[PDB]
């Protein structure tokens, strides 16, 4: 194979710039209006708009009302630029990442970790609002994780809580989503870490409900929902208090916080490896609100 | 007196074995076989891709080309606003301007419209594989020579020319050093007075220069640098942002 | 060919040499002042952001001034900012 | 002033005692303790291979090139390589040496 | 007629001058230098043509946008007319619609 | 210009270091049981003694892919093949003859070390190569 | 011949002269100073206290946030009122 090719190459003239050719089939011949075959009319036909190069626009049918105008207007793409979108994160792919080690299950898992492990691709400029944890491959998913997403299905939540873990649905504004997806470019702007905005009024009920594992829901109502899901799907809810990873599973960030262990208003240097914290009363009040 | 033995730092694939090359010295005419060096098969023994070499060479030739040729059209040629003669009754051909391409001194219908840029970029993996293939071809055809260092006993270029003739290095020799600042003054002076003997740093290594020069000369630090740089591509992730921005394990 | 400084900067360049260079600094700053005139012939929005009724979304809104022509007869009277439209 | 030695000829003639000399060099380098199946002795050790090849090159005037160093893994391969002969005659000399019919004449204007 | 009666003077090309000898050096600057600089930064020429490619209309639009304020009056007028003509040709004339 | 007072600290940069991503693809962690729940199995060490060898991708996956042309032509591509690609083609034809009822149509690109097969047999080829241990 | 030294990225912070009219505005804005500080650490010679907003900017941001970002309690009350009306 390769050794045989190298042996053949050894007994051949030195490779230089005078014996190089492109890969066959990669260079189509260029056609020019010269000669008998491609001259004369030069592939333009006879007298008319087509040969004279002045023909009606695309979609014009010659005077008849065009097909793209005669169809009545209906609302299909109305408000498309304002619809929120969520990339799907399947449990099959999550287990694939965990097994390959791209996403470690021993630490809280969120959008930053998924992007660092190249598991999801989030485009805030394309009306993306995060990742929805879909239920694909829930039967074969077996991994204790503390997964944080933006949307979650009942089956996916049931699978996570059956395997043992904490699934929480959190909200990010477009700016916070961009920052959390690509923190390194943000720290090069010399800007203090902003506050995570509250969900819009249309999304408040979703994130203030315990059945959706919302991050603004009452903590005391979670056990009821977990037990209801366990009863519905025929598994026993595992008490995570006895687990040694209880602190890691219960490690939840503040709703006004973007990054674990970092507070709004702090400025990261990334050159002196230092974090600067303001002490002004007004700035502290603004950032802790 | 002790042999210079060099091993591969990066993990060689289990199904392949490193290739081997002689390590020589430039301090004497007969100072050959000063040691043995092992070279990574994926860099110095990959498959020969002459098509990829051609692609990389053409990219190097054409990506930085800017064509300044420009001609004037009938709208830019001086004059020609008025109609030369009435449409009918003259008995001659009908014309609208004297700067038409049919007229002497008129505009050009489809002439060059410079400045024009032929800029395009091949993928980074392809551009690295081109260097891999060039190094492998040089090693296979025995145009590649590994040196412990580029230091010469004297700065006289005739000494280097006679040494190349004695060792049968062909007409053209391209010496590569690890860093530009740390190049020995003897070899710098020897190369500065020569035309077919060109000294470049490891950063400046390219397929065009390697093909133009019959013989390539590398140092052990240069070999290690090239192996690291070329094998980083085979295991790097897909980029989230430009690699000039900080990463956890980059650079090194 | 091309100029080094663009055309619109030629007046500013001329205001830096010759007799204009020796002018007092306060007068030069007064000339450089380009405060927007108080609206007269148009009604400003009064807000930076407004909710568009078509889609119910917040949009930035600007107040583009209406061009006003001042006849030469206005330079010998006090028209209070009004002029021909 | 260093004097460049005259350019060595590429021509090689395999010695009749090549096998004995190779075995002696193998005994010198790898040791004479285990000469059993000397042609099957592996050349895995870089230092041992370098010593053996350098001694052979100094003795015979022919050195294994870089394109063939990787192939050398046992003494048998080196023996075959040194059994393979090398010629260095020019093309015109080769044509003249080849039996030319009396009606064939060759001239070299270079 | 129309063909020279004498051979043109012989043309000698110095294949090993400095420029041809060092052509292509530092092309892989980003690859072999921790991506500190991009290879497109080594291109020298017009400011509006540096690491960018396009058709004649796009080149004219880019030139007008970038250095239009610094152009001469006649050159700017010719550029505007050329842009108008190219717009008409590329959006109203042709064979394929 | 009066500025707010700021306190400089170095203890909190560990979170920034955690947020910083890497460039090299991490090696798969050792698993007690194989195949993994996701279905991934590591290559056999030492590699099998066959004339040809198939190299795993940068993600540690079998280099068997599907391709479609003209909207109706479905093909399966085996990449990163080193050794006797003709022997690999013969083995693939022998493997796929019972499934198709006839000799499969294959193209061998020796320059790129690739094998192209008419039809979609990606999962079957992946299982076959995993069993062989490539 | 010997090749010229390899082209290296310009080291250290860059501070274009504000007096020159050809200097771009984005090279003179305070955002440029903040970016230079972030990229080059304390060697940029920029006071870190200027990174955080001035009191006027803080008041403007607070006013904008109050105007265009209702509180959670207000949103819940509005949702309750809307649900009651629909019921
Ligand atoms: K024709
Ligand atoms: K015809
Ligand atoms: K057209
Ligand atoms: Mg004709
Ligand atoms: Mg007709
Ligand atoms: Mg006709
Ligand atoms: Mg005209
Ligand atoms: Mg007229
Ligand atoms: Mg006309
Ligand atoms: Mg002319
Ligand atoms: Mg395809």
């Amino acid at each position: 194979g390769g050794a045989r090719a190298l042996d053949l190459l050894r007994g051949l003239p030195r490779v230089s710039l005078a014996n190089l050719k492109p890969n066959p089939g990669s260079k189509k011949p260029e056609r020019r209006p010269r000669g008998r075959r491609r001259g004369r009319k030069c592939g333009r036909g006879h007298k008319g708009e087509r040969q004279r190069g002045t023909r009606p626009r695309l979609g014009f049918e010659g005077g008849q009302t065009p097909f793209y105008i005669r169809i009545p207007k209906y609302g299909f793409n109305e408000g498309h630029s304002f619809r929120r979108q969520y990339k799907p994160l399947s449990l099959n792919r999550l287990q694939y990442l965990i097994d390959l080690g791209r996403v470690d299950p021993s630490q809280p898992i969120d959008l930053t970790q998924l992007v660092n492990g190249r598991g999801v691709t989030i485009q805030p400029l394309k009306r993306d609002y995060g990742v929805q944890l879909v239920e694909e491959g829930a039967d074969t998913f077996t991994a204790k994780v503390n997964i944080e997403v933006q949307l979650a299905s009942e089956l996916a939540i049931a699978a996570i809580e059956k395997n043992g873990g904490v699934v929480t649905t959190a909200f990010y504004d477009p700016r916070s989503l961009d920052i959390v997806c690509k923190p390194v470019p943000f720290f090069l702007r010399g800007q203090p870490i902003p506050k995570r905005m509250l969900p819009p009024e249309e999304l408040v009920p979703y994130y203030t409900d315990a059945k959706n594992r919302g991050y603004l829901a009452d903590p005391a109502k979670f056990p009821e929902a977990r037990l209801e899901l366990a009863r519905k799907y025929g598994y026993i809810l595992p008490d995570i208090t006895k687990d040694e990873l209880f602190k890691m599973l219960c490690t939840r960030k503040d709703p006004r916080q973007i990054f674990f262990g970092l507070a709004p208003g702090w400025v990261v240097n990334m050159a002196d490896k230092k974090i600067l914290k303001p002490t002004d009363e007004n700035l502290l009040k603004y950032y802790t609100s | 007196p002790e042999p210079v033995l060099r091993k591969v730092e990066l993990p060689v694939p289990t199904h392949r074995r490193p290739v081997q090359a002689w390590v020589e010295s430039l301090r004497g005419f007969e100072q050959e076989r000063v040691g043995l060096a092992d070279l990574h098969p994926d860099v110095f023994a990959t498959a020969p891709r002459l098509d990829i070499l051609h692609q990389v060479a053409m990219w190097q030739k054409n990506f930085k080309r800017i064509s300044y040729a420009k001609t004037k059209t009938r709208a830019e040629v001086r004059g020609g606003g008025r109609k030369p003669w009435p449409q009918k009754g003259t008995g001659r051909a009908r014309h609208g301007s004297i700067r038409s391409p049919l007229w002497r001194g008129g505009g050009v219908a489809h002439g060059p419209r410079g400045p024009t840029s032929y800029y395009y970029m091949l993928p980074m993996k392809v551009r690295a594989l081109g260097l891999k293939v060039a190094l492998t071809v040089k090693l296979a055809q025995d145009d590649l020579h590994i040196m412990d260092s580029l230091e010469l006993p004297t700065g006289d270029p005739q000494y280097l020319t006679e040494l190349a003739h004695y060792r049968r290095w062909g007409d053209s020799v391209l010496l590569v050093d690890l860093t530009h600042e740390e190049m020995p003054q003897s070899i710098v002076e020897a190369t500065s007075r020569l035309k077919t003997f060109n000294l470049i740093p490891a950063v400046g290594l390219n397929v065009h220069s390697m093909l133009k020069h019959q013989t390539l000369v590398l140092t052990l630090p240069t070999v290690a640098f090239l192996e690291d740089k070329l094998l980083w591509q085979d295991s790097r992730y897909r980029p989230l942002y430009p690699f000039s921005l900080p990463y956890s394990d980059f650079p090194r | 060919p091309l100029h080094k400084y663009p055309v619109w900067l030629w007046k500013r360049l001329q205001l830096r040499e010759g007799i204009c260079s020796r002018l007092p600094g306060h007068y030069l700053r007064s000339l450089e002042e380009e405060r927007t005139p108080t609206p007269v012939h148009y009604r400003p929005h009064g807000a930076k952001f407004k909710i568009n009724p078509k889609n119910g979304q917040r949009e930035r809104v600007e107040d583009v001034p209406i061009p006003i022509y001042f006849p030469p007869e206005s330079q010998r009277g006090l028209w209070g900012g009004e002029g021909w439209i | 002033i260093l004097v460049c030695p005259p350019l060595r000829s590429r021509a090689y003639t395999p010695p009749e005692d090549l096998q004995s000399r190779l075995e002696s060099y193998v005994k010198e380098v790898f040791g004479s303790s285990l000469p059993s199946n000397w042609q099957d002795i592996s050349l895995e050790d870089s230092r041992l291979k370098f010593n053996l090849l350098a001694h052979l090159a100094d003795d015979l005037g022919h050195v294994v090139p870089n394109s063939r160093l990787h192939q050398m893994c046992r003494v048998r391969d080196v023996l075959d390589f040194y059994n393979v002969p090398i010629q260095d005659r020019s093309k015109f000399d080769e044509l003249s040496a080849s039996n030319l019919p009396p009606n064939l004449k060759i001239t070299w204007s270079y | 007629i129309g063909i020279r009666l004498t051979l043109p003077p012989p043309k000698v090309v110095d294949r090993w001058n400095e420029k041809r000898a060092m052509f292509g050096v530092y092309d892989n600057i980003g690859i072999l230098g921790n991506f500190e600089k991009h290879p497109k930064e080594l291109i020298r020429g017009p400011i509006w043509l540096r690491g960018w490619k396009g058709n004649e209309l796009q080149r004219c639009i880019r030139k007008r946008k970038m250095v239009g304020s610094r152009m001469f009056a006649d050159d700017l007028h010719n550029l505007n007319k050329r842009i108008r003509y190219l717009y008409k040709h590329f959006n109203r004339h042709g064979k394929f619609r | 210009p009066d500025y707010p007072r700021f306190v400089e600290s170095v203890d909190e940069y560990q979170f920034v270091e955690r947020l910083l991503p890497a460039t090299r693809i991490p090696d798969p962690p050792k698993h007690e049981h194989y195949p993994t729940p996701s279905g991934w199995q590591p290559p056999r060490d030492p590699p099998p003694n066959l004339p040809y060898f198939v190299r795993r991708s940068r993600m540690h996956n079998i280099p068997v892919y599907k391709d479609i042309t003209h909207g109706n032509r479905q093909m399966t591509v085996i990449r990163k093949v080193e050794g006797d690609i003709w022997a690999l083609q013969k083995d693939v034809e022998d493997f796929l003859s019972p499934l198709l009822g006839k000799t499969p149509v294959t193209q061998v690109n020796e320059v790129t070390g690739t094998l192209r097969i008419k039809g979609y047999f990606d999962q079957e080829l992946k299982a076959w190569l995993l069993e062989k241990g490539f | 011949y010997r090749a010229r030294p390899p082209p290296r990225r310009r080291p250290g912070p860059r501070w274009p002269d504000p007096e020159d009219l050809l200097t771009p505005r984005w090279q003179l804005g305070p955002r440029y100073a903040a970016k230079q500080f972030a990229r080059y650490g304390a060697a940029s010679g920029v006071v870190p206290g200027s990174l955080w907003p001035s009191p006027e900017q803080l008041r403007e941001l607070e006013a904008e946030e109050r105007e265009w970002y209702p509180s959670l309690a207000t949103m819940q009350e509005s949702l309750r009122v809307k649900q009651l009306a629909e019921e």
